[PDB]
């Protein structure tokens, strides 16, 4: 207003009367301060010249000196001892200008601290005059202080020395003084129509306003305390009206606070004045006026700052890169303001700082939530619009609580110990619960799929909001967002549909977008398998994302997801079978269809792995620990495990039918190769007939291992092994009477065992045997391959049975046998035969012994030895020694025996069974096992070979001796 | 198997669908049962193709029956509607001992027709506990009236003796077969 002019004039009347040489902190030059004041006041120089003319015409104030003289010490003692009380004569030469302070006894110096003005006219022409005269209780003279006033300024306390007047005493002491200079009652109307203190406050307000508007175009980073020339022009009109620093300090505080409430400057510049009220308040007093103004400005700055920290989401947002610093500075001038005695003057506010700060935080959070709700489009009625509004609102509240957790939490807790996050999260879970609960109430019990998805996003956002609780020291008792999952109970059947309708979507497109080709040459499946892995992982991820804390319903959802996954398994199986059918209607290649069935069954195997991973993916182990309490035994294995096992069995079907198809093809090949192998002539060696079957089996199974997973290949190997064992067993009976193809089949079984074992395309059947394998190999090894081998096997079995025979009724012949390793001669001593039977039906025993080495073809060139004949002897005495010329090589061979036609071991004879040469011939007694009419299965297989005559002679004489021994056989009593 | 059918023995509490599925799966019966918590899951590998090729016994087609014993408590009725999504055939069981199970049959059908798998739900209404004649407060005429009004077949099976449960489930499986031969 008009005061901006009149205050301006007062500035001139206080600045062209500036007298004295410049201070270390004050400057004496009119032109620079005048041009700076014109620049700050935005006043054009013609008005400046007009005001200078109007201030020259005002009469000049009569200048005076505020002579503040203090005590004097250091004066040498030439007076009476003690009672030294000199008096000071203040005067200025260029009552009226002289004064004599009264003297006080029993003092080194009088201490009174009073000041009387001394009117003068000129500063550069006048000298200071002050003399001491120490009266004695002679009045001895002391020194004086004489200095030119040009170096005399305001704020000039110093210790000045008294100049000696006579040279008889060199020292006069040092006296403390305080030099000021003030004006008298001045003539301006600006400072006399209004009180000097309020025009000082207004003038200082003018400088601080123009300083903060001239330091920058705006005001946000003004750093100084004041401009230097502005500080000087402040320093005059602060001490030239008899004014101390006390009213200047309160005026500085009032101007700075009202300026801050007018326009923003950084409040660290408020830190310099506020501590001044901390420093100087107790020693001084104020009247009933301006003390209430001090209290009102305290209350107004407090209210402005509290309205600032109530709205700290707007005035200090985290986008201007110094919001926590500026906020901390605002609280740091809010503390150190309540931290003096001067806050005892606040009648509008007595309740303390942390409680009212929390009150402002509470109101600001509530109002911010309300304005955010109005921001998030509530003006359109409807349920999906309100749903998306709530989703945006809870996302914004998640953001606000996140930025209240990292940044704004510590700066509220370190200074005044206020937990922002706990109270903010309590309030903004209550105000959000009361919105989502009503939204889900007006949802009803019917839920649309898009509406269900909206509630699902709201569910996970609110679950994040409740997750933020556990990082805030367990907010309990104020629970209003706990059990928020209850309100989403009507939305559960939609989600478990939609998730399924998501998952069934993917597996519908996965088979649609895939031609079922092998995924590279390092793994064996297609993209449908990895899509299964991702889709079932998505199902399990949805199940984990839900994480229903209620037990029985969580069990119910887990059963729902298990049936969804099993149903998707069956669905996917039907789609790949249909896709294989669709492709087989496209092409007609045998190899393409074969490898298509292959990649289908590796996809099924991959799905089996995924289904096996489902108890780990859906976490049934963590389920059964909480749903095993109120449920029944076996129910967990029935509802969860049993349908999974049925899904695995339904995978086994068309795993064990896709494998079974290839197994049927390969078993047809193996069986036809075996049937064409037995059809070859018997005059060929058994090493070139195996080649076609062997190369076919090798190349087909050894292409097919690279095309199939090892587990399905192991199943295919086991089925093929079982089938070829069955084929070889049924082909082991359709053989000719000579049975010389039995060695071909033995070579076949050996190579088929060794081709199922070769690594890379054969898996070792050495731990998994079946009774068919050993039965076939033993039965056909006894079938193969010559007549002499069968005779040797019969003799080995017969001597094993004879060693197992201990009955003495059939006859016991006592012989001695010695084999020599140095003379080559076998020595046999036959003594006697005991406990015999008659060799004639009349009752006459005929013990006569043919000591033969048998089998006869094993000893082709030797003359057998014989004993003397005996008639009717139950204990005949032979006691004959006979030598036999036979080397040890045929004797150590299997089946070699010494037969006594009336056996005994020949490879186990003493002297050849691992012992030394017998110096004394041991006993050997064996009971005679007569040939039996009930023969072993070996004889009818000798009788198939009729070309040779020796084997036929053997079997005919064996039958004759068997029927003859049956006549002499004594039937046992029942 | 050759077909896989998902029965839901669904009804009220105290009706005893657990005993019905127990007496269909085997011959064992319990005097007292606890209320079903969550849902159960019975399995049966019959070979019927609807019912046996000699009329009631023989080799038809292998039917793997899942027989879900759903809960009758109201706490597991809302979420159980997710299992109605592919639920071929429903076993409405009520008890002739109490009439509240009878009046809740209409509400049960009204809930089922909005959650049916195919174009129309399959229902066989079984008035269980028909051997205990001391507390029978449900007449045959009213039951056959509700059957003919809603078009659903009806039976008077019981689990304490095991009679007629098998025939009821067999003809319901037959009804599902007529519906599949109707759907294609
Ligand atoms: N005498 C008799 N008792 C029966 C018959 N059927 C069931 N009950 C009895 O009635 C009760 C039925 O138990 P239950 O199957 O759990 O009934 P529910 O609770 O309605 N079914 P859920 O267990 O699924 O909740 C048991 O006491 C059973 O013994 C019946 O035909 N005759």
């Amino acid at each position: 207003p008009e005061q901006r002019a009149l205050l301006y004039e007062d500035a001139l009347y206080t600045v062209l009367h500036r007298l004295g040489h410049p201070e270390p902190n004050h400057v004496t030059e009119a032109s620079e301060l005048l041009r700076y004041l014109q620049e700050a006041f935005h006043v054009e120089p013609e008005e400046h010249q007009q005001t200078l003319q109007r201030v020259r015409e005002l009469e000049k104030p009569i200048f005076c000196l505020k002579a503040t003289v203090k005590q004097a010490k250091g004066i040498l003692g030439k007076d009476v001892s003690g009672f030294s009380d000199p008096y000071c004569l203040l005067g200025i030469e260029q009552e009226e200008e002289t004064h004599r302070t009264q003297v006080i006894t029993q003092t080194l110096n009088p201490v009174w601290d009073e000041t009387f003005i001394l009117e003068f006219e000129d500063i550069t022409n006048a000298s200071f005059h002050l003399d001491m005269w120490d009266l004695d209780t002679q009045d001895d003279f002391l020194g004086n202080v004489v200095l030119r006033l040009q170096d005399l300024r305001c704020r000039e306390d110093q210790w000045y020395p008294l100049e000696p007047r006579t040279e008889t005493y060199p020292d006069r002491g040092q006296c403390h003084l305080q030099f000021q200079l003030i004006h008298k009652r001045r003539a301006t109307s600006a400072s006399r129509s209004q009180p000097s203190y309020t025009v000082h406050l207004h003038l200082l307000q003018q400088l601080v306003s123009h300083e903060v508007t001239q330091h920058e175009a705006g005001s946000t980073s003004w750093d100084g305390s004041l401009s230097p020339q502005a500080a000087t022009v402040l320093f005059l009109h602060a001490t030239q009206k008899d004014l101390s620093d006390f009213h200047q300090s309160m005026a500085q505080w009032l101007a700075y606070s009202r300026l801050y409430q007018s326009l923003e400057f950084p409040s660290s510049c408020l830190l310099h004045p506020i501590t001044s009220i901390e420093y100087q308040w107790i020693q001084g007093r104020l009247k009933a006026e301006q003390q209430e103004e001090l209290a009102a400005s305290f209350s107004s700055l407090l209210t402005y700052g509290l309205s600032l920290i109530r709205r700290f989401r707007s005035v200090f947002p985290l986008s201007v890169s110094d919001s926590p610093a500026r906020l901390q500075s605002l609280l740091r001038v809010l503390v150190q303001m309540c931290k003096m005695k001067a806050f005892g003057e606040l009648c509008p506010n007595t309740a303390p700082l942390p409680q009212l700060v929390t009150e402002a935080l509470q109101t600001g959070t509530t109002e911010w939530f309300h304005l955010k709700q109005q921001h998030h489009q509530p003006m359109v009625q409807g349920i999906p619009e309100a749903g998306k509004a709530l989703l945006g609102l809870v996302q914004d509240v998640i953001g606000d609580l996140h930025q209240c957790q990292r940044t704004w939490d510590k700066i509220f807790h370190n200074t005044l110990k206020i937990h922002l996050f706990s109270m903010a999260f309590r309030e903004l879970q209550w105000l959000v619960a009361k919105r989502v609960q009503d939204h889900t109430t007006v949802v009803g019990d019917v839920v649309s799929p898009e509406m269900g998805e909206s509630l699902f996003q709201l569910y996970i956002s609110l679950k994040e909001l409740c997750q933020l609780r556990m990082s805030s020291s367990e907010r309990d008792g104020v629970l209003a967002l706990d059990n928020f999952h209850r309100w989403f109970q009507p939305a559960i059947p939609s989600w478990l549909q939609k998730t399924y309708n998501e998952a069934l979507a993917r597996v519908q497109r996965a088979v649609q977008m895939d031609e079922l080709v092998p995924l590279g040459e390092l793994t064996k499946h297609s993209t449908s398998a990895v899509d299964l892995s991702t889709c079932f992982a998505q199902i399990s991820h949805t199940a984990r994302q839900l994480d229903w804390p209620d037990p029985e319903e969580a069990f119910m959802i887990t059963v729902k997801f298990v049936e969804d996954t099993c149903r998707l398994a069956l669905v996917y199986c039907s789609l790949i079978k249909a896709r294989a059918r669709e492709l087989s209607s496209g092409q007609k290649d045998q190899g393409q269809a074969a490898n298509m069935l292959c990649v289908v069954v590796n996809d099924m195997e991959q799905l089996r792995l995924v289904i096996g991973k489902l108890p780990a993916q859906l976490a049934w182990e963590a389920l059964e620990q909480r749903v095993g309490a109120v449920l029944e035994q076996g129910q967990l294995q029935n509802t969860l495990h049993a349908q999974l096992q049925s899904a695995l069995a339904g995978l086994g079907h068309e795993i064990r039918t896709g494998v079974r198809t290839l197994a049927e093809q390969l078993e047809v090949g193996i069986a036809k190769h075996i049937q064409k192998l037995v059809g070859v002539r018997e005059s060929v060696l058994p090493e070139d007939a195996i080649l076609p079957l062997m190369k076919f089996l090798e190349v087909e199974l050894c292409y097919m291992n690279t095309n199939l997973v090892q587990e399905n290949f192991s199943s295919l190997l086991t089925l093929l092994w079982t089938h070829t064992l069955t084929v070889l067993v049924e082909a082991a009976a359709s053989q000719r009477s000579s049975s010389l193809a039995s060695n071909r089949l033995k070579i076949a079984l050996q190579n088929l065992e060794i081709c199922f074992h070769a690594e890379g395309c054969g898996l070792p059947p050495k731990a998994l045997h079946t009774a068919t394998f050993q039965a076939l190999q033993r039965d056909l090894e006894l079938q193969a391959a010559s007549s002499r081998e069968l005779i040797r096997k019969y003799f080995c079995s017969r001597i094993q049975q004879q060693a197992e025979t201990t009955s003495e009724e059939l006859g016991a012949v006592t012989v001695k046998a010695s084999y020599r390793a140095s003379e080559q001669k076998l020595r046999v001593e036959l003594l006697s035969a005991s406990s015999l039977l008659p060799l004639d039906s009349n009752g006459s025993s005929d013990p006569f012994v043919q000591l033969t080495l048998e089998p006869r073809h094993e000893f082709p060139e030797l003359a057998a030895r014989e004993t003397q004949k005996h008639k009717k002897d139950l204990h005949p005495l032979f006691d004959e020694t006979f030598e036999f010329l036979v080397p040890a090589e045929p004797c150590r061979k299997a089946g070699a025996c010494l037969l006594l036609t009336v056996f005994l071991p020949l490879r186990e004879v003493p002297g050849l069974s691992g012992s030394e040469e017998p110096g004394e011939v041991p006993q050997t007694r064996l009971p005679l096992t007569y040939p039996a009419p009930n023969g072993d299965p070996i004889l009818q297989l000798l009788e198939g070979r009729k070309g040779d005559r020796e084997a036929q002679v053997f079997v005919r004489l064996r039958r004759h001796r068997a029927k003859q021994a049956s006549q002499h056989a004594l039937r046992p009593a029942p | 198997y050759d077909y896989l059918i998902k029965f839901l023995a669904l009804g009220d509490s105290g009706v005893g669908k657990t005993s019905v599925l127990y007496q269909y799966t085997d011959g064992k019966f319990n005097s007292k049962f606890i209320t079903t918590v969550g849902i159960d899951f019975r399995e049966k590998r019959v070979v019927y193709r609807a019912s046996g090729p000699d009329g009631a016994t023989g080799r038809g087609q292998r039917i793997h029956l899942q027989l879900w014993d759903t809960a009758g408590q109201e706490r597991f009725r809302s979420l159980t509607t997710a299992f109605f999504r592919d639920a071929m055939g429903f076993l409405l069981l009520f008890d002739l001992t109490n009439e509240q199970s009878f009046l809740n049959v209409r509400n049960w059908i009204s809930q089922l027709q909005m959650h049916a798998y195919c174009e129309n739900p399959d229902i066989v209404l079984c008035g269980n506990k028909s051997d205990l004649e001391d507390q029978r407060v449900v007449k045959e005429e009213e039951a056959i009236a509700l059957a003919e009004k809603y078009g659903i077949p009806y039976f008077e099976t019981s689990a304490a003796n095991g009679t007629n449960i098998s025939q009821a489930i067999e003809m319901l499986l037959d009804l599902i077969m007529k519906r599949m031969e109707r759907c294609v």
